[PDB]
RNA sequence: UGGUUUGGCACCUCGAUGUCGGCUCGUCGCAUCCUGGGGCUGGAGCAGGUCCCAAGGGUUGGGCUGUUCGCCCAUUAAAGCGGCACGCGAGCUGGGUUUAGAACGUCGUGAGACAGUUCGGUCUCUAUCCGCCGCGCGCGUCAGAAGCUUGAGGAAACCUGUCCCUAGUACGAGAGGACCGGGACGGACGAACCUCUGGUAUACCAGUUGUCCCACCAGGGGCACGGCUGGAUAGCCACGUUCGGACAGGAUAACCGCUGAAAGCAUCUAAGCGGGAAACCUCUUCCAAGACCAGGCUUCUCACCCUCUAGGAGGGAUAAGGCCCCCCGCAGACCACGGGAUUGAUAGACCAGACCUGGAAGCCUAGUAAUAGGUGCAGGGAACUGGCACUAACCGGCCGAAAACUUAC
């Protein structure tokens, strides 16, 4: 993907890689998460790269996901479930809703759910 | 350094005002029968009802 | 797509012998002297390749007593007149820069069979 | 690629090993130096044997770069080691025997005795 | 008198030339124009041509230029410009509704070049005006690329306008002058200059018959 | 004449005027170093001596002393003289001078001193105003908007060398050796650009030390300057690639003149007419109608009400247009700027290509072993190019238009 322009969020490259994981682990686990905007921005197109990757079964791709995201239970349930659910979809495979502001420091949210239409 | 001198009323009263604040714009929307004014940064949300309203 | 393809194509050489660096080559290359031209033979091992299309460059080397030459030729150069790959070689790595600390025996390759 | 304090090796039968340069001809404020360029230098280190001692003051020419230099067809020069050759005011060698090859450009440079005795040109 | 003609740049390549060398060239696409008005002295003051380029869909333009665009009696197009001459027998040549085309020029003579630079954004002293800076250590206070000293003392007094000092740079318009051209291609009406053009990829530029030595 | 060195007066400042050089950065004068144009020579010519006009540009790098000053080493045209609180510490450097030790020598019996010598010795401050470099909001240009331009008026740059012809001719006893005019090749400086070479590459690839972890083999991950090593697509830059230094015209300084009385002659002058330079004005690039004489050519709408009291004004509703929000950029401190809003390729993903990297896992085979070979231009991959509405730009809100009159036609 292309890599942030900017300075990066969490303060060094291992943050940005651990909090991206953690967040892709928590979506996939749960289907809907609310979070700062430019959190969900960023996440769009990895949690994307990582449908893509499992869209097309194989042992090669398990090993990749493994590699990346790290846990057991999740992966089965990705690959279980979420993968020929998008069989016949080809991109755009999530959405963000932009959502209300904060109150503590008055930084905008936004709220990113895995389309569910068909 | 430090300022020399204590400014005029008027170049302060002058200075001051132009600090303030703008209002943003407002949208009509219904939801459960009744038409509520929402910003439209918010038009899909309130359509969903993701965001609370007092 | 490499949208100068279509200007690129025209001034594109063909019969280009396929090679891989690594490899010992000889080369025919053409020269000026005097408003005579003759043909001059430059044996070397290539050792790097930038891919550049219209503008891929190459590059040999060789030990002349006891210091080293190098050159760097477009692949397309109106000069060059033939290619003559001699041997096949073997090398993990695509680049061979490590080569420029190595003298004597050090400096010779595995052949490819 | 030669600025003033350097060292280079002298490709000679003279005597000399290392010359030092002292700075480059060619126009005031002249910075860098390129294959064929008259330099003047002094000797630091020479066989005890030689014609010339150590701690003269003479001119030579740069014949061998390593730094990557342009020639007009496309093609491009490197050496392993920097290289010059001792030369007077009539622009012929002061030595007999030339070691290693020498580049090209001292050909439209007008030195005509350095080329014809060198053992290989490129 | 001073032909000109329209384009965009587009890119680099590489051509080789008959005596076998070697010469960078710039692509630039030179599209057919139209002449949509005419100066003249008696009505303006001055002599000069418009014309226009680009392909724009009708509901895109706004309502007088369409306006005018129709009277002239052409389509609409994107960007438009004018070519000032000096005398009333060249611009008797040109009329209304002409079209114009790359071919108009001839290989092997010298044009001029016209465009818009980069966006460099906001930088410092040392990288806009080629300033230099000092020593980095032996006894350093954080003024390692600040410039320094800026004027006189009591006499006069002042900072004396003009002094070259930070702010941005870039975006303006910038030309050169005679750039030799070497090969016109009809059938895609490009161009290949020898060497760089001012502009950026998919930017404007206009190109003139040189001026000082054409 | 100049007030620039050494000097004389104590008139402004002891509830403070911080100090020599160096570094960086200017600006000005000419008593001219070259670059330019002339004349007089004890001017054969090259080359010299002197005077006159001329301030556009440039005026190197090193060794020695803290040094100013000064000496020396190698080229070029030269390595010019000075002012601006002996330019510049709220921009920087503390080498000595001017604090507290100790010593040497001298003076003094002593406490100490000596513009004599040697060693180390804290340099503070969050920008109110003027000024300057950039960018915004408001307001008028006489109905309101939009596209395109004239230029008063300003800014930017202004540098030269080597070689070959003319001709070994003119000149000169010889040695030696030209004016003018053409042709070729170079140094510095500046601008633009990334196609070739180079620098960089914090979500790329491969190897590898230690350790912990995913039940274990295999295979993987976290951490230890990205753990360390060998490699680079894009973007930004130079050591890289191109190009710039005018020609020509007008009026002038120094000088050279033609016709000519005063004053029968003579004289470039008092009437007139001419030649004559990087100096001046146009000619090169850029800014520019807040130039208040507020410019010029065009196209678009040129119409719905209410109120106070009918004198004008205020308020509400509209057209042209603009603005807010939304996706973005090589446009970017923020704003602004440029494109896009379903009548759609703006971004993301997918596919495809180029490119980078270098031969995946599993299986099988050979080898006891550590390892190698086949399935295989293999596997993985951001920045460049093309197709696809799969996702995201929406059933959307705010500003926004003739008091008029006088004169000839
Ligand atoms: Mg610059
Ligand atoms: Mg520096
Ligand atoms: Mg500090
Ligand atoms: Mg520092
Ligand atoms: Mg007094
Ligand atoms: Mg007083
Ligand atoms: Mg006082
Ligand atoms: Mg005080
Ligand atoms: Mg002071
Ligand atoms: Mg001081
Ligand atoms: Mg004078
Ligand atoms: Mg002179
Ligand atoms: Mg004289
Ligand atoms: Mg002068
Ligand atoms: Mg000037
Ligand atoms: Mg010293
Ligand atoms: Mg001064
Ligand atoms: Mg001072
Ligand atoms: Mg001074
Ligand atoms: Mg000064
Ligand atoms: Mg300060
Ligand atoms: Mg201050
Ligand atoms: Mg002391
Ligand atoms: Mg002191
Ligand atoms: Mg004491
Ligand atoms: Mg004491
Ligand atoms: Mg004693
Ligand atoms: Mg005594
Ligand atoms: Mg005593
Ligand atoms: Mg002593
Ligand atoms: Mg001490
Ligand atoms: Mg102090
Ligand atoms: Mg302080
Ligand atoms: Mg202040
Ligand atoms: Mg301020
Ligand atoms: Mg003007
Ligand atoms: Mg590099
Ligand atoms: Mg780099
Ligand atoms: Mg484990
Ligand atoms: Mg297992
Ligand atoms: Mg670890
Ligand atoms: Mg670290
Ligand atoms: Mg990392
Ligand atoms: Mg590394
Ligand atoms: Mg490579
Ligand atoms: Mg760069
Ligand atoms: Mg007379
Ligand atoms: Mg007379
Ligand atoms: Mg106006
Ligand atoms: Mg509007
Ligand atoms: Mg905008
Ligand atoms: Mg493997
Ligand atoms: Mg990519
Ligand atoms: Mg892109
Ligand atoms: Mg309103």
């Amino acid at each position: 993907p292309k890599p942030t322009k900017g300075p990066r969020l969490g303060g060094s490259s291992s943050h940005q890689s651990a909090l991206l994981a953690n967040l892709a682990t928590s979506l996939f686990e749960h289907g809907r998460i609310k979070t700062t905007e430019p959190k969900a921005r960023a996440l769009r197109p990895y949690a994307e790269k990582l449908i893509t990757h499992a869209k097309k079964g194989a042992l090669h791709n398990r090993r990749e996901v493994m590699k990346k995201i790290r846990d057991k239970d999740v992966v089965h349930t990705l690959f279980a479930e979420i993968g020929p659910f998008y069989a016949d979809r080809n991109g755009g495979y999530t959405r963000i809703i932009k959502v209300e502001n904060r109150k503590g420091d008055n930084a905008p949210m936004a709220v990113i759910e895995l389309v569910r239409e068909k | 350094a430090v300022p020399k001198r204590r400014m005029s009323r008027a170049n302060t009263r002058s200075r001051r005002a132009q600090w303030k604040a703008e209002a943003p714009g407002l949208v009509t929307v219904s939801v459960a029968g009744q038409q509520r004014k929402v910003p439209r940064r918010l038009l899909k949300a309130a359509r969903l009802g993701l965001v609370d309203l007092d | 797509m490499n949208t100068l393809d279509f200007v690129d194509q025209a001034s594109l050489r063909d019969d280009i012998p396929t090679f891989s660096p690594g490899d010992t080559v000889n080369v025919h290359v053409k020269v000026i002297e005097g408003s005579k031209e003759r043909i001059q033979v430059f044996k070397g091992v290539v050792i790097r390749r930038q891919g550049g299309g219209i503008s891929e460059t190459f590059t040999v080397r060789k030990e002349s007593y006891g210091v080293g030459v190098e050159r760097t030729f477009p692949v397309h150069s109106p000069n060059i007149d033939h290619i003559d790959v001699l041997t096949r070689g073997d090398v993990r790595r695509a680049k061979l820069y490590y080569l420029r600390e190595l003298r004597g025996k050090k400096a010779k390759i595995k052949e490819k069979r | 690629m030669i600025q003033q304090e350097s060292r280079l090796k002298v490709a000679d039968n003279t005597g000399a090993k290392e010359i030092l340069c002292i700075r480059v001809l060619g126009g005031s404020s002249r910075r860098y130096a390129g294959i064929g360029d008259v330099i003047v230098a002094t000797v630091k280190d020479a066989i005890p044997g030689g014609n010339v001692k150590r701690g003269d003051v003479v001119k030579a020419v740069v014949v061998r770069t390593v730094k990557e230099r342009r020639r007009a067809d496309g093609s491009y020069i490197k050496f392993d080691e920097n290289a010059a050759v001792i030369i007077k005011n009539d622009n012929d060698p002061r030595g007999t025997r030339i070691f290693g090859p020498v580049g090209r450009e001292l050909r439209e440079k007008k030195f005509m005795k350095i080329v014809s005795l060198a053992p290989e040109v490129l | 008198a001073r032909k000109g003609i329209l384009g965009t740049k587009l890119g680099m390549t590489q051509v080789f030339d008959e005596n076998n060398k070697v010469v960078p060239v710039t692509v630039v696409k030179a599209g057919p124009n139209v002449v949509t008005r005419i100066r003249t002295t008696e009505r303006d003051g001055y002599s000069a041509v418009q014309l226009a380029y680009g392909e724009i869909s009708p509901r895109k333009v706004i309502k007088p230029v369409a306006g005018q665009f129709a009277a002239a009696g052409v389509n609409p197009r994107r960007h438009v410009a004018e070519l000032r001459l000096d005398d009333e027998a060249a611009v008797a040549e040109y009329e209304v509704g002409q079209e114009l085309t790359a071919e108009i020029f001839s290989d092997g003579a010298y044009v001029d070049v016209t465009g818009t630079s980069k966006g460099k954004g906001f930088a410092g002293t040392m990288k806009r005006h080629g300033f230099r800076g000092q020593g980095a250590a032996h006894g350093a206070q954080a003024v390692h690329r600040r410039p320094g000293s800026i004027g006189g003392c009591a006499t006069p007094g002042r900072v004396f306008k003009g002094t070259r000092m930070s702010g941005r740079m870039g975006n303006d318009r910038v030309t050169t002058q005679n750039l030799k051209v070497h090969k016109v291609d009809a059938e895609n009406g490009v161009l290949l200059i020898k060497g760089a053009i001012p502009g950026r990829n998919g930017g404007l530029v206009v190109v003139r018959s040189a001026i000082k030595r054409g």
